[PDB]
């Protein structure tokens, strides 16, 4: 579960960053 | 169809077999000759075609992302542009992302859609279409992209309005809709307060639809919700 | 020839990119075009080739240690047979793998090793025939595999040779041909006496110039000299 | 270094196992 939500985490950072 | 001869257990088992080693073209492959069979697929068959495809997906998203972002660095004056070919290398990624978006696209289209009647399979491929051409949209632009995110739009409604009649709050098929229609409200179609109103609603219907579950569905539910809380976090 | 059009620079720079977009195949392409140009490759151009090749080579190799793994399980009694699909898309991935490394001895044949007079190009070149015959002996079987062996053997030897002639003993390509060199005895040869001589002789001689380097490149031969001795822990 | 040396060891111990 972690993992799914740190990678859905990175994902979803990157448009707000970008 | 290079799987042409290849029977339908057979390609199935090998999409098992692929996803086991990480091999997610192969996969991907191996579930469109399933689907080009011209039989529905099951529930397990339907998560094989979208953890095949998701993940090859994924990937190009991936690279396309880090390209843009070098792109991007290379053309000005603080850093001396590179020529040509970043933005080459770029469009060929992109060209084959949208080969993928396209390809998936065509087997939602032909015909696992308009043979799917049970509310699970069709809120399912509906998302899938949503999912697809939001990832279309993600690499579109100006006229183009306008049509591709109205398409993603109108898939993601239909699946909604079907699962808000046919599907229990908790449903995970109708959870992850409401996730991913959340992100296309965020990231593609500039509507942050409609993306967070989606999310907060579906969360806390689910919230209250939870004591219906077994131990098995509350874990599969409450997965998607936290996926949807730490978005709301993100965006609020 | 696909890459026949494409500039040398343009393909070198376009490896680089691939590589950061951890697009492996791409890169291997790339390389393979920058190889097909007929000029020598620099430090940093082999280290992309190398690079490229062992990237895809790795992920096929991992792919086939699944397959082969769940094979020998459904081959027995205590678990039913599943028919002939295991051993079919097992064999897929190893004519696939057997393809890239045939691609990269060839590469190596022509005319990577003729050209290169220097040593530090000639023994990464061999270093590199021998890890591919090596990846190919993990999968061969019988009299071909021995001959196979025989010419992982024979490269890794010539580039042992030269190396202990021509470079000090902290080089890092001398250091990671010895590391492979003893992988080789170890896995392949079925010399776990030999891997293990060779692994400590190369620490030990390593750790008496290591007064000779540089911080930057006292770095880079310890993670090697790190690497002889994880082995070296698990062999004895 | 830490991940160089755990994948390397991942797949020295493979060999071991199997
Ligand atoms: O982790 C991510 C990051 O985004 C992607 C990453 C790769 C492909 C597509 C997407 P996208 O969400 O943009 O379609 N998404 C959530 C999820 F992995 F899909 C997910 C997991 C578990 C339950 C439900 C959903
Ligand atoms: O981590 C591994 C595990 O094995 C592989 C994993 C993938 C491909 C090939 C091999 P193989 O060693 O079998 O050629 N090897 C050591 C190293 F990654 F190659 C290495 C790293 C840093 C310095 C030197 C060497």
């Amino acid at each position: 579960r972690d993992k799914i939500r740190l990678n859905n985490a990175i994902w979803r950072a990157w448009y707000i960053q970008y | 169809g290079a799987m042409g001869s290849m029977e339908r257990a057979s390609l199935i088992q090998k999409a098992k077999l692929a996803e086991q080693a990480e091999r997610y073209e192969d996969m991907a492959a191996f579930m469109k000759g399933a689907v080009e069979k011209g039989e529905e697929l099951s529930c397990e068959e339907r998560n094989l075609l979208s953890v095949a495809y998701k993940n090859v997906v994924g990937g190009q998203r991936a690279a396309w992302r880090v390209l843009s972002s070098i792109e991007q660095k290379s053309n000005e004056e603080g850093s001396e542009e590179k020529g040509p070919e970043v933005r080459e290398y770029r469009e060929k990624v992109e060209t084959e992302l949208q080969g993928v978006c396209d390809t998936v696209l065509g087997l939602l289209d032909s015909h696992l859609i308009k043979e799917a009647g049970d509310a699970e399979s069709r809120v399912f491929y509906l998302k899938m279409k949503g999912d697809y051409y939001r990832y279309l949209a993600e690499v579109a632009t100006g006229d183009d992209k306008k049509r591709i995110i109205d398409s993603a739009r109108s898939a993601y409604q239909e699946a909604m309005d079907i699962s808000k009649k046919e599907m229990p709050p908790t449903n995970p098929i109708r959870l992850g809709l409401a996730l991913n229609f959340s992100v296309f409200h965020y990231e593609i179609a500039n509507s942050p307060e409609e993306a967070i109103s989606l999310a907060k609603t579906t969360f806390d219907e689910a919230m209250a639809d939870l004591h219906t579950l077994s131990e098995d569905s509350y874990k599969d539910s409450t997965l998607i919700m936290q996926l949807l809380r730490d978005n709301l976090t993100l965006w609020t």
